[PDB]
C-alpha cells in the first residue's frame, strides 16, 4: 500500500547514496567542482587580456591628448567629421 | 488521504447544524457562538461554512495559557480562526481611544 | 616573550604593505597629493623672507 | 603642518565617463575620532569576557564585533560617495546579529524586526540625493562636489536630511532606540553610546561647504532637533528600568547636535561628539556590574542605598551622573557651554531657545533620579544578598576610562588648530543662567522624591492623564501600519 | 483603539448548561497527547486543522466565487484606479519636461552623465 | 561540586564537514600560488615605443605580462 | 553563579510561620494544613513569599497550598534543584 | 471560574498592582491593612447580587488607575529576560544521530540512556490498559489514576517526565 | 574492456575540434582589408586560416 | 560553438549504456569537464564583434551569459537524487537524458546567429519541461497546470511568426543582425502599432507582468520532486532576453506607446512583492520575490540609452543564482517535513546550525549587501529613470522597502521554541545537503572581486 | 612611467618646522628610528629583485591601425564600405572617453592641492573643462540614440541638424 524511503543513517557517514564505489561521489564532486575549476578558472579571467581593447586605449589616451596640447589643436572639437563632404540638402 | 470534508464547501445553510460537527469541530453542537453561520456576508470570495473568521479573534498573544500550551506556541489542535497577522499583535491596554498624540503635536 | 606573538602579528606586515606605496608612486600619475604649505612668514626653505 | 592626503591604489569597474578605482580622505576626523574610537573598544571587551562569562557561544561576539567596527571605520575614512553608502548599510545588518543574539523571545526578535524596518528610511534619501550628482556634477566622488556649490542645493539636501532621521533618532523615528536595548547590555553601549548614532549626523558634517546658503534647510534643522529634546523628556518620566532612563538621556543629547548644524559652527558641533563618546559605553557598563550582582530585576524598584558594601562603583557613578547635569566643569564643559553660549547670535525660530534650554533641566534630573531611588534610600530588595565587586578585568576597564574620561575636553581641545571667531559677548541677564536651570532641578526632584517619600501620606488617587509617560505613539501606529497595510489592503487585492 | 476589548462580562448565572465546553477540547486533547506519546512515531502529526486551513484558503475560494454582487465587483476601484492614475501623474509628466528640454534650456552645460 | 553534562545535537557531520572544504582548495589552490609568485620575479615586460618591430609585425603575445 | 539545594527553602517556609504575627511559633513545621491555623488565609499566607520570592504565584498554586509542605514540593520542580 | 473564587482572583493583583507605585517598603506595608478595612466590609454573607455589587463597584477602581507600568518579577509571562535563555534553550532529545567517535564521551551516561527507555517501551501494556477503561467516554482531562493502581510509570513517561530542565 | 563509457567521450572535444577548421579553411574569401588586417607582404595575414 | 554542442550531445549515449548505480557518479564526472572549454574560446576580445565562424554562431559577444548557463546540469544531479531513488533504472535514466536534452537547444539558442533559427529554438524548450511536470512530480492539480503551462507561452509566440516572415519578405532577409544595417523607420500608422505589438508581446509571456501570469505560481507551487527542474525554470524565465536583440532596432522610434507598459510593470512591481506576505506555502514565496525584482529590468530596456543596459546585463544573473539558491534551500527541508508549508516549521536554528548560515547570507543578497552583484546594478536603474523623471524613484525605492521585510518575513520563521513534534527530521544536514548548497555564492562574491566581465557592450 | 606635462602640479613648498623651543619633542625621536626599520627589509629585496628581474628582457608591442575611408563613402544600401566606417567610428569614440578622464583629475590636482581657496585660483580647470564637456554631449554624444550605438546613421544625422536647422534657420543667419 505505502512503501517508501526514510532518512539514510545506518550508523555510517554517507555521502549522497551509499557506501563502497559510490563513496568516490565525495571527491568526485569535491576534486571537480571546486579546487580545479573554482580555482584555475578563478585564476584564468583575473589576469585575462584586454577587455574591449581597453588597455591600447588607456595609453594611448595619454599620447594623443599632448599633442593636441602641443601646437594648436582643439578638443572636444564635434566638427562634423571633415565637413563640406555632404551636400546637405535644404528644403 | 483525508477526503471526507477535506475543505469548507458551499455554505452557509446546507444543514449548518450538520456541518459542525460531523466534522471540522470548530462548534461542538452547532450552538457555542462558533458554528459555521459565520460567513461574514458570502456572495464575495470569502469563507464558506469555512472553519474560519469572525469567532473570537483580535489576538493569539502568548498568554499564561497552561492547560495545555494552547496561546500561540506549541499546537492546540482544531481551533482555526485566522493567522497569519498575529504573531506580531496584541489585546487592550489600561488608556483607550482619545487621540491626543494630534493635540500633543498641535 | 613578547618575542614572536607580537612580530607575526605586527613587525611582519610593516614592509610589505610600504613596498606596495614605493612601487605605487613611479607607476600611477597621481600619488600621494599633499596640499600646500601654509606659511605666514617668509623662511630658509625659500630665498625671500615675510615681515 | 596638515598634508591632507587622498591615494590612488586599485580600480574598481570604469563606465563611460566617470572611474572610480578607491581612496581615502585624512582631514580633521581621521586624525580625531579613530584613536578615540579604538580607545573605547579597547576597554570595552573586559566587561563581555565578565558578562559573556557563562556562554560557550562566547567566540561568536567578538568575531562579529569586530566586523562591526570595520563598516564603523572604512565610512569615516571615505571620499567617494559610493564607499559611503557601502558603510551606511554595513553597519545596520551587523546589528539584526546583535539585537538578535538572543534567540527566540517574542518582544526581543520583534525588536530585531523593529530596528531594520527604521533603518530603511533613513537609506531611501541618501539615494535620491546620490542620483542628482550624477545627472549634474558628472561624477560622485566628494571633491568635485566641493569643487563647484550648485544653486539649487535644496532638493539633495533634504534627502540628506531625511538620511539623517533614519539613524540619529529624530522624531517621528524615535521608538528605534528604546526597542533596540533588549539585546545584552555591553551591545546596546556600543549600539547607543559611540556607534550607530554618531554616523547619522556624521554625513552632514562632512557636507559644510555647502550647507551656508539655501535657507530653507537651517529653519528645519534647528526645529526638527528642539522637537526630539523634550518628547524624550516627558516620556522619561516614571520609567522603570535603568537602561531605559539612560536610552532617552542619549536621545536629548541628539536634540543638541541636530541645532549645531543650523547654525554654522562645523568643528564645535564636531567636539561635542569627541566628548560624548566617553559617557554611557562607561555608564551602561558600570551599572551592569549593578543588575548582575542582582542578576534578575533590572528595574528601578527594589534597590536600596548606595553603601551596602559598594564604595567604588558609587564614585563612578557621580562622576558620570554630575557631567550629565550638564557640565559645570566636568568633561564636556569646552563643548556643552560653547554652543548654548553660542545660542546668543542667531537668526531661530526663537521657539528654539525656548525650547533647548529647557532641556538642560531635564537632562539634569535624569541625574539624581538613580541617586535618590537607586542610592538614597533604606536597603530593599530579595534576599540571598550575593553581590561580588571584586575582579580586576572590570577594574582594568573603569581605571581606564576615567582617566581618559576627565581629561577628554581639556586635552584635545587644549590643542587644536583654530576654525571660526567665538561669541566673546555674553550680557547681563543672558550668560550663565542655564547652570542656573541645572540647579533648581536638584531642588524640584528633592521635593518629589521626599514628597513620594516622607509626606503627609498623599493617598494613591486613581485619577491622572497619564499619556506623559507612554508618549502615545507606539500605542497606536505599532497597531495601525501593521493591520492597514498588512491586512486589509492586501487581502483585498491579494487571490 | 483596537479594543476596549470588553475583558469582563456577567455570570451567576446565565446559562447553566453552558459548560463543558473543554469537553470538545479535552477529548481531542486526550485524543492528541495518546497520539503524542508512544514508543515509536518518527513522522509529524497529521493535524488536520492546518490541513482544512490553507486548501480551504489557497483553493476552494473560487469555487465560492460568483460575481453575483457589486462589492465583489469593488475590485475595480482598487486595481485598475490608481493604474489610469499613474499614467495621469506620467502623462501630464515627461512632455512639460520635454518643451522646456525642446523649446529653451535649463540644463548645465557639462552634462555628459547622464 | 555543581557539575552537569552539556546537551549538544552533534559535533561529528559538522565538523567532518569543513574538512574537504579547506583540504582540496589547498590540495590545488596553495600549490598554484608558486608559480603567480615565480613569473613575478623572473619574468617581465619592457618596456613602450613602440618597438619598430621590423617590417611584418610580431605575433600574438603582444602583452605586457607574464603568463597573458 | 551561586547554586541552590534543598536545605535553603526548609528554613524559609518554617520561618515565615514565625515571621506572621498571627501564627505563633508552636505549629507544626511543615504540615500545618492551614485549617487549624477564606481570603488572606489562602493569600495573605503567601503574599510574603509574593515579596521575597515572588514569581507571580499562579491561579493553580492557591488549591495546592493547602498542604504546606505540598508548597514546598513544587518549588524544586520549578527552581530545579539539586539532583 | 466561579463567583466566589473570582474574589480571590482580585484580590492578590489588588495589593500587587499598589507596590508598583510606593516609594518605600513601610508606605506599602501600612496600606496592606488599611486596604484590608475596605475588604472587611461583608466579612461573610450570602452569595447574591450583595456579593455582586461589591464586586461590580469594583470594576472602577481596579481597572481605574491600574498599575503605571507595575512590577513583573522577569521570569514571567512578559517582563525583560523572560525567555532569554535560548541559545542553549535545552535541546532534549537531539542526540539520536552521532555517527561515534563523537559518541566517545560520556560512556556511562549512554548506557543509563537506553536503561530509561525500557520503561517506555513497557507501559502500554499498563497505561494503554487503564487508558480504555479510565476514560468513561470521551470525557474531562485526561490524566490518569496518579498511582496508576499499582504503579504509575509516570502516566506521562518519558517527555513530561524527564521535561526540559532550566538553566 | 578498456571503459569507452569512461574518457573516450570527453576525447570527441577534439574531434570536434578536428571538424572546427573546416569551415575556417573554406572561408577565404578577404585578404586585401584596410583594418590592418591588409594582408600587405607579409606571412603574418596569411598564416592561421 | 565549434564543438561545445558536440561534445555534450555524446554524453546521451552513456546513460542506458552504463552499469548499475555508477551512472550518478559517472554524469557527473563528465559534466565538469566542458565547463573548461567554455571558459577558454570564449571571453575574447572584443571590439564589435566576434561573428564566430557561420550561419549558426556569433559568439554571444555584446553579453557571454553562457557560463551561468553550464553549471546547473552539473549541479541539480546532485539535488534530484533526494527522493528520485524508488523507481526502475531504465525509467530513472530517462529522467537524466530529457534534463541533458534541455541543456542542447539552450547551448545554441543565446547566440543562435539569427532570427528564423531563434524562434524554432525559442520553442524548442517546452516540450522536456512538461514531460517533468506530468510524471514524477507532487501530489494532485499538476495537470491542468501543465495546461496553464503552455497556452501562454503558445499563445503568445505565433504572431512572431506572422512578424517575422512578413520582415523577411519585405526588407532584406534576417538571417543576419549584423546585416542589419539599413533600417527604415517606423512611423506612427494604424498598421505599424500591431507591427511592434507582435514584435513585443511574446516575450512578455516568459518574464511576466502584472497581467497574463498566474501561470507562474503553478509551475513553481506544484513542482517536480525536489527544485528538480525549477532551477532550470529559473533560466528559462530570465532566457526572454532576446528583447535586447530585436527591438534595439526594429522600430526603435515608437515611444509614444512605451508608456503602458512602463506603467503596468511599475505599479505592478509594488503590489506583487506585498501579494506575499500573508502566503502560506515556501515555493511560493520565493515565487512571488521572483516576479518583482525580475520586473525591474523590463523598464531598463523600453527605457533606452545605456547606463541602463550596464545593469540589466548584471539583474539578469542577479537572482538566476540567488533564486536558485533560495529554490536549493526550499528543496532542502522538504524530505524531513514532507510538507512545504512554512508555518509548521517553528523551532528550527538549533537542530540545524551548519546551514543557518546559509540562510543568512542567502537572505543577505536581497537586502544585497551594496559590494555585490546585486546592489551594483540596481542602483544604475536609479541612474537611468531618474533622468526620466524625479517621480521614479518613488515606486521603485519602496520595492527595495518591502523585500526588506518580506525577505527577513523568512529568516525569523526559524527561531521558535520547544518545536511540539518531530520525532522526525534527526538528519544533521549531510554532505549533500551542504556541498550542494555551496557554489552559489562561491561564484557569486568572487564575480564581485572583479565584476568587468558582467557588462554589455553597452 | 609618463609624461609631466600631461599630469602638471606646482612645485612642493614645504617650509621649515621652526622648532623655536629647548622643549623636547618627539618628533626628533620618530624619524631617526623608523627609517631604517623600513630601509632594510624593503629596498634591499627590491634591490635583490632589481638584479634578479633584469635577468631576461620581454617585448610587447604598440598597435597603430589604418584608417583609410572616413565619412561619406559609400551608397546606401551597402556592407563592405559600411563596415569599416564602423571600425572607423566607433574606435574613434572609445578614445573620446578617457580623454576626458585626463581632464577630470586633472581639475582634481588643483583641488587637493590648494585647499583653502581653491576656487578664485587655478585660472583654467574650471574654464577648460566646461570647455571640453560643454563642446562633447553635442554631435559626439548620440543622446539618446547611444542604445543603438548610433553607428554612423545617427551621430552623422544629429550633425545634419547642426548644420541644416543649426546656423541657418536662425532667421537667417
Ligand atoms: C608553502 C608555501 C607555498 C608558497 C605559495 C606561494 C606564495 C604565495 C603566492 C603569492 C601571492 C599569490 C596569491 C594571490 C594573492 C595575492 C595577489 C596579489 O596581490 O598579487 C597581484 C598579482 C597580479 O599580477 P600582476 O603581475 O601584479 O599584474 C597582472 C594584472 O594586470 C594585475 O591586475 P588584475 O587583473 O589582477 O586586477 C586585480 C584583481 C582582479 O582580479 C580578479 O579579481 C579577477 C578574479 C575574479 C573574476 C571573476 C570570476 C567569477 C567566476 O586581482 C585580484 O583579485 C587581487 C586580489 C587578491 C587575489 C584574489 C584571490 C582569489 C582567491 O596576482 C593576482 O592578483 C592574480 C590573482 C590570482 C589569485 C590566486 C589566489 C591563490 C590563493 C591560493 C590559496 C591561498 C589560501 C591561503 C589561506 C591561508 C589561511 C587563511
Ligand atoms: C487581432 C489581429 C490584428 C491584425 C489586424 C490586421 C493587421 C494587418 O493587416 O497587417 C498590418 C501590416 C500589414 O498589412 P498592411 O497594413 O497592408 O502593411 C503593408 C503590407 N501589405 O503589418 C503587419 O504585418 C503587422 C504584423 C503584426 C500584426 C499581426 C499580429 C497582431 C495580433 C497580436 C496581438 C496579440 C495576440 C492576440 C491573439 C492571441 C490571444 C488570443
Amino acid at each position: 500500500e505505502d512503501e517508501n524511503l526514510y532518512e539514510k543513517n545506518p550508523d555510517s557517514h554517507g555521502y549522497d547514496k551509499d557506501p563502497a564505489v559510490d563513496i568516490w561521489n565525495m571527491r568526485v564532486v569535491f576534486f571537480f567542482g571546486f579546487s580545479i575549476v573554482l580555482v584555475l578558472g578563478s585564476t584564468f579571467v583575473a589576469y585575462l587580456p584586454d577587455y574591449r581593447m581597453q588597455e591600447w586605449a588607456r595609453r594611448e589616451a595619454e599620447r594623443l591628448v599632448k599633442y593636441r596640447e602641443a601646437h594648436g589643436l582643439p578638443i572636444m572639437e564635434s566638427n562634423c567629421f571633415d565637413p563640406s563632404k555632404i551636400q546637405l540638402p535644404e528644403d | 488521504a483525508s477526503h471526507i470534508t477535506k475543505d469548507m464547501l458551499p455554505g452557509p445553510y446546507p444543514k449548518t447544524p450538520e456541518e459542525r460537527a460531523a466534522a471540522a469541530k470548530k462548534y461542538n453542537m452547532r450552538v457555542e457562538d462558533y458554528e459555521p453561520y459565520p460567513d461574514d456576508g458570502t456572495g464575495y470570495g470569502d469563507y464558506p461554512k469555512l472553519p474560519d473568521r469572525s469567532q473570537q479573534e483580535r489576538d493569539p498573544w502568548y498568554d499564561w495559557d497552561h492547560p495545555d500550551l494552547r496561546l500561540n506556541w506549541g499546537e492546540p489542535m482544531h481551533w482555526d480562526l485566522d493567522m497569519y497577522i498575529r504573531n506580531r499583535v496584541d489585546t487592550s491596554p489600561t488608556p483607550v481611544n482619545w487621540n491626543l498624540m494630534c493635540k500633543h503635536l498641535f | 616573550r613578547h618575542s614572536i606573538f607580537a612580530f607575526t602579528h605586527v613587525l611582519i606586515p610593516v614592509w610589505i604593505i610600504h613596498y606596495y606605496l614605493k612601487y605605487h608612486v613611479t607607476t600611477k600619475p597621481y600619488t600621494i597629493v599633499e596640499k600646500k604649505p601654509r606659511i605666514f612668514p617668509g623662511d630658509t626653505i625659500l630665498e625671500t623672507g615675510e615681515v | 603642518s596638515g598634508q591632507e592626503l587622498i591615494i590612488s591604489n586599485w580600480h574598481w569597474l570604469t563606465i563611460q565617463t566617470l572611474k572610480l578605482s578607491l581612496s581615502f580622505k585624512m582631514d580633521y576626523f581621521s586624525m580625531m575620532f579613530i584613536p578615540v574610537a579604538l580607545f573605547v573598544t579597547w576597554s570595552i571587551m573586559e566587561f563581555s569576557m565578565w558578562y559573556m562569562y557563562s556562554d560557550p557561544n562566547i567566540n561568536k561576539f567578538f568575531k562579529y564585533l569586530l566586523l562591526f567596527l570595520i563598516t564603523m571605520l572604512i565610512l569615516v575614512t571615505a571620499n567617494n560617495l559610493f564607499q559611503l553608502f557601502i558603510g551606511w548599510e554595513g553597519v545596520g545588518i551587523m546589528s539584526f546579529l546583535l539585537i538578535g543574539w538572543w534567540y527566540g523571545r517574542a518582544d526581543a526578535n520583534t525588536a530585531a524586526l523593529q530596528a531594520i524596518l527604521y533603518n530603511r528610511i533613513g537609506d531611501i534619501g541618501f539615494i535620491l540625493a546620490m542620483a542628482w550628482f550624477l545627472t549634474n556634477l558628472n561624477t560622485w566622488d566628494l571633491q568635485q562636489i566641493f569643487m563647484l556649490n550648485p544653486s539649487d542645493s535644496n532638493m539633495p539636501l533634504i534627502g540628506l536630511a531625511l538620511a539623517a532621521t533614519g539613524k540619529s533618532a529624530q522624531f517621528g523615528l524615535h521608538p528605534w532606540l528604546p526597542s533596540a536595548m533588549e539585546g545584552p547590555t555591553p551591545v546596546s553601549a556600543l549600539l547607543h553610546s559611540s556607534t550607530m548614532v554618531v554616523a547619522g549626523i556624521f554625513l552632514l558634517i562632512r557636507f559644510y561647504p555647502l550647507t551656508e546658503n539655501n535657507k530653507y534647510i537651517q529653519s528645519i534643522t534647528l526645529c526638527l532637533g528642539a522637537i526630539t529634546t523634550l518628547f524624550t523628556a516627558m516620556c522619561a518620566l516614571t520609567q522603570n528600568d535603568i537602561k531605559k532612563i539612560i536610552a532617552f538621556s542619549t536621545s536629548s543629547q541628539l536634540g543638541l547636535m541636530m541645532v549645531t548644524i543650523g547654525i554654522n559652527q562645523p568643528y564645535l558641533a564636531f567636539l561635542h561628539i569627541c566628548t560624548h563618546a566617553f559617557f554611557k559605553a562607561m555608564l551602561f557598563m558600570c551599572s551592569g556590574s549593578i543588575i548582575h550582582s542582582l542578576n534578575d530585576e533590572q528595574d528601578i524598584r527594589k534597590m536600596g542605598g548606595l553603601f551596602k558594601a559598594m564604595p567604588f562603583t558609587t564614585t563612578a557613578l557621580i562622576v558620570g551622573s554630575l557631567a550629565l547635569t550638564g557640565m559645570p566643569f566636568l568633561t564636556g564643559f569646552y563643548s556643552k557651554d560653547l554652543i548654548i553660549e553660542a545660542a546668543n547670535t542667531s537668526y531661530t525660530n526663537a521657539w528654539a531657545l525656548l525650547m533647548t534650554l529647557i532641556a538642560t533641566s531635564f537632562t539634569a534630573i535624569y541625574s539624581t533620579r538613580i541617586i535618590f531611588f537607586a542610592l538614597l534610600g533604606q536597603p530593599r530588595f530579595p534576599t540571598l544578598v550575593n553581590i561580588n565587586e571584586n575582579n580586576p578585568l572590570l577594574i582594568n576597564s573603569i581605571k581606564r576610562l576615567l582617566i581618559g574620561s576627565l581629561f577628554a575636553g581639556y586635552i584635545i581641545s587644549n590643542n587644536i588648530p583654530p576654525t571660526t571667531i567665538p561669541q566673546m559677548t555674553m550680557p547681563y541677564y543672558l550668560k550663565t543662567t542655564a547652570l542656573i536651570v541645572t540647579i533648581l532641578g536638584f531642588i524640584l526632584a528633592l521635593e518629589i522624591s521626599n514628597m513620594t517619600k516622607n509626606l503627609k501620606y498623599h493617598y494613591p488617587s486613581n485619577a491622572f492623564k497619564f499619556s506623559t509617560l507612554l508618549g502615545y505613539f507606539p500605542t497606536i501606529m505599532h497597531r495601525l501600519a501593521p493591520y492597514m497595510n498588512l491586512s486589509m489592503s492586501q487581502k483585498s487585492a491579494s487571490s | 483603539t483596537t479594543l476596549d476589548p470588553a475583558e469582563y462580562d456577567i455570570s451567576s448565572e446565565t446559562r447553566k448548561a453552558q459548560a463543558e465546553r473543554l469537553a470538545i477540547r479535552s477529548r481531542l486533547k486526550r485524543e492528541y497527547q495518546l497520539q503524542y506519546y508512544d514508543p515509536s512515531r518518527r513522522g509529524v502529526i497529521e493535524d488536520p486543522a492546518l490541513v482544512r486551513w490553507t486548501y480551504a484558503r489557497s483553493a476552494n475560494i473560487y469555487p465560492n466565487f460568483r460575481p453575483n454582487t457589486k462589492t465583489s465587483l469593488l475590485g475595480a476601484l482598487f486595481g485598475i484606479g490608481p493604474l489610469v492614475f499613474w499614467y495621469y501623474v506620467f502623462k501630464t509628466d515627461r512632455d512639460r519636461k520635454e518643451k522646456l528640454i525642446q523649446e529653451g534650456k535649463l540644463d548645465r552645460t557639462f552634462n555628459i552623465s547622464y | 561540586g555543581k557539575r552537569l553534562f552539556i546537551i549538544k545535537p552533534s559535533g561529528f557531520y559538522d565538523k567532518r564537514f569543513l574538512k574537504l572544504l579547506r583540504f582540496y582548495i589547498l590540495l590545488t589552490g596553495i600549490p598554484v600560488a608558486i608559480g603567480i609568485t615565480l613569473i613575478n620575479v623572473f619574468i617581465g615586460e619592457a618596456e613602450l615605443a613602440e618597438i619598430p618591430e621590423g617590417y611584418v609585425p610580431e605575433h600574438w603575445e603582444y602583452f605586457k605580462h607574464p603568463i597573458s | 553563579a551561586p547554586p541552590l539545594t534543598l536545605e535553603g527553602i526548609k528554613d524559609r517556609v518554617l520561618y515565615v510561620l514565625k515571621l506572621y504575627d498571627k501564627i505563633d511559633p508552636e505549629k507544626l513545621s511543615v504540615n500545618s494544613h492551614f485549617m487549624k491555623d477564606d481570603s488572606l488565609d489562602q493569600v495573605e499566607i503567601i503574599m510574603a513569599m509574593e515579596d521575597e520570592f515572588g514569581f507571580e504565584i499562579p491561579d493553580i498554586d492557591a488549591e495546592k497550598l493547602m498542604c504546606p509542605q505540598e508548597i514546598v514540593d513544587y518549588i524544586a520542580d520549578k527552581k530545579d534543584v539539586y539532583e | 471560574l466561579t463567583h466566589q473564587q473570582k474574589v480571590l482572583r482580585l484580590y492578590k493583583r489588588a495589593l500587587r498592582h499598589l507596590e508598583s507605585w510606593c516609594i518605600h517598603r513601610d508606605k506599602y506595608r501600612y496600606f496592606a491593612c488599611l486596604l484590608r478595612a475596605r475588604f472587611d466590609e461583608h466579612k461573610n454573607e450570602k452569595d447574591m447580587v450583595k456579593a455582586t455589587q461589591l464586586l461590580r463597584e469594583a470594576e472602577e477602581e481596579f481597572w481605574h488607575g491600574q498599575h503605571p507600568q507595575p512590577y513583573i518579577f522577569p521570569e514571567s509571562p512578559g517582563g525583560t529576560s523572560y525567555e532569554r535563555y535560548e541559545c542553549y534553550k535545552v535541546p532534549e532529545w537531539c542526540l539520536d544521530d552521532w555517527h561515534p567517535s563523537e559518541k566517545a564521551m560520556y560512556p556511562d551516561y549512554f548506557a543509563k540512556r537506553e536503561q530509561w527507555k525500557k520503561l517506555r517501551r513497557e507501559s502500554w501494556e499498563r497505561e494503554v490498559k487503564q487508558l480504555q477503561e479510565e476514560t468513561p467516554v470521551g470525557g474531562p482531562r485526561t490524566e490518569a489514576l496518579p498511582p496508576a493502581r499499582k504503579q504509575g510509570d509516570l502516566p506521562p513517561l518519558w517527555w513530561h517526565i524527564v521535561t526540559r530542565p532550566r538553566e | 574492456r578498456d571503459h569507452w563509457v569512461h574518457v573516450l567521450v570527453p576525447m570527441g572535444f577534439v574531434f570536434g575540434y578536428y571538424l572546427d577548421r573546416k569551415n575556417d579553411e573554406k572561408l577565404t574569401a578577404f585578404r586585401n582589408k584596410s583594418l590592418l588586417y591588409k594582408r600587405e607582404l607579409k606571412p603574418n595575414e596569411e598564416v592561421t586560416w | 560553438m565549434l564543438k561545445y554542442i558536440i561534445p555534450t550531445i555524446m554524453l546521451m549515449p552513456l546513460t542506458w549504456l552504463s552499469k548499475n548505480n555508477m551512472i550518478w557518479v559517472n554524469s557527473t564526472a563528465h559534466s565538469l569537464l566542458i565547463s573548461f572549454t567554455s571558459l577558454l574560446l570564449m571571453n575574447q576580445f572584443g571590439d564589435n564583434s566576434l561573428n564566430f565562424s557561420l550561419l549558426f554562431f556569433s559568439d554571444s559577444l555584446s553579453t557571454p551569459l553562457l557560463i551561468l548557463t553550464m553549471w546547473l546540469l552539473p549541479l541539480m544531479l546532485m539535488a534530484s537524487q533526494h527522493h528520485l531513488s524508488k523507481e526502475n533504472l531504465t525509467r530513472k535514466k530517462l529522467f537524466i537524458t530529457m534534463l541533458i536534452s534541455l541543456q542542447l537547444f539552450l547551448i545554441m539558442t543565446f547566440t543562435a546567429m539569427e532570427l528564423i533559427l531563434f524562434y524554432i529554438l525559442f520553442e524548442a524548450t517546452l516540450v522536456p519541461t512538461l514531460i517533468i511536470i506530468t510524471r514524477w512530480g507532487n501530489q494532485t492539480e499538476r495537470l491542468n497546470a501543465g495546461l496553464y503551462f503552455l497556452f501562454y507561452t503558445l499563445a503568445g509566440s505565433l504572431p512572431l511568426l506572422v512578424a517575422l516572415i512578413y520582415i523577411q519578405n519585405t526588407v532584406g532577409s534576417l538571417n543576419f543582425l549584423m546585416l542589419q544595417y539599413w533600417v527604415q523607420p517606423v512611423h506612427n500608422s494604424w498598421s505599424n502599432v500591431f507591427m511592434w505589438l507582435a514584435c513585443m508581446m511574446a516575450f512578455m509571456v516568459k518574464m511576466p507582468l502584472y497581467g497574463l501570469h498566474l501561470w507562474l505560481p503553478k509551475a513553481h507551487v506544484e513542482a517536480p520532486i525536489a527544485g528538480s527542474m525549477v532551477l532550470a525554470a529559473v533560466l528559462l524565465k530570465l532566457g526572454g532576453y532576446g528583447m535586447l536583440r530585436i527591438t534595439l532596432i526594429l522600430n526603435p522610434m515608437t515611444d509614444f506607446m512605451a508608456y503602458p507598459f512602463i506603467m503596468l510593470s511599475l505599479w505592478g512591481m509594488i503590489m506583487t512583492s506585498s501579494i506575499c506576505l500573508r502566503q502560506t506555502d515556501l515555493k511560493s514565496l520565493i515565487a512571488y520575490s521572483s516576479v518583482s525584482h525580475m520586473a525591474l529590468v523590463i523598464v531598463a530596456i523600453l527605457i533606452q540609452t545605456p547606463w541602463s543596459y550596464m545593469g540589466a546585463t548584471a539583474l539578469m544573473i542577479a537572482h538566476g543564482l540567488t533564486s536558485s539558491m533560495l529554490f536549493c534551500l526550499a528543496n532542502s527541508n522538504y524530505e524531513r517535513i514532507h510538507s512545504r508549508t512554512m508555518i509548521l516549521a517553528r523551532g528550527l536554528q538549533t537542530l540545524l546550525p551548519l546551514m543557518a548560515t546559509w540562510w543568512l547570507l542567502a537572505s543577505l543578497t536581497n537586502l544585497a549587501l551594496p559590494p555585490t552583484i546585486n546592489l551594483i546594478g540596481e542602483l544604475f536603474v536609479v541612474m537611468s529613470t531618474f533622468s526620466w523623471s524625479n517621480i521614479t524613484i518613488i515606486l521603485m525605492g519602496v520595492n527595495m522597502v518591502i523585500t526588506a521585510l518580506y525577505s527577513l518575513y523568512m529568516l525569523i520563521m526559524t527561531q521558535r521554541g520547544k518545536y511540539t513534534y518531530h520525532i522526525n527530521n534527526i538528519s544533521p544536514s549531510f554532505t549533500r545537503e551542504n556541498a550542494l548548497m555551496s557554489l552559489h555564492i562561491l561564484p557569486l562574491l568572487l564575480l564581485t572581486l572583479n565584476p568587468k566581465i558582467i557588462l554589455g557592450p553597452l | 612611467s609618463w609624461d609631466k606635462d600631461v599630469y602638471p602640479e606646482p612645485p612642493r613648498r614645504t617650509p621649515a618646522p621652526s622648532p623655536q623651543t629647548s622643549l623636547p619633542n618627539p618628533i626628533t625621536y620618530l624619524t631617526k628610528a623608523f627609517d631604517l626599520l623600513v630601509d632594510r627589509p624593503v629596498t634591499l629585496v627590491r634591490e635583490f629583485i632589481e638584479r634578479q628581474h633584469a635577468k631576461n628582457k620581454y617585448y610587447y608591442y604598440h598597435r597603430e591601425f589604418r584608417r583609410v575611408p572616413d565619412i561619406t563613402e559609400c551608397q546606401e544600401k551597402d556592407v563592405l564600405c559600411m563596415f569599416e566606417a564602423e571600425m572607423q567610428w566607433r574606435r574613434d569614440y572609445k578614445v573620446d572617453q578617457e580623454i576626458v578622464n585626463i581632464i577630470q583629475e586633472r581639475l582634481k590636482a588643483c583641488q587637493q592641492r590648494e585647499g583653502e581657496s581653491h576656487r578664485q585660483n587655478c585660472a583654467k580647470e574650471l574654464e577648460q573643462f566646461t570647455q571640453v564637456v560643454k563642446a562633447y554631449q553635442d554631435r559626439y554624444h548620440d543622446l539618446g540614440a547611444h542604445y543603438s550605438a548610433r553607428k554612423c546613421l545617427a551621430k552623422q544625422k544629429q550633425r545634419m541638424l547642426a548644420e541644416r536647422k543649426a546656423a541657418k534657420e536662425a532667421a537667417a543667419a
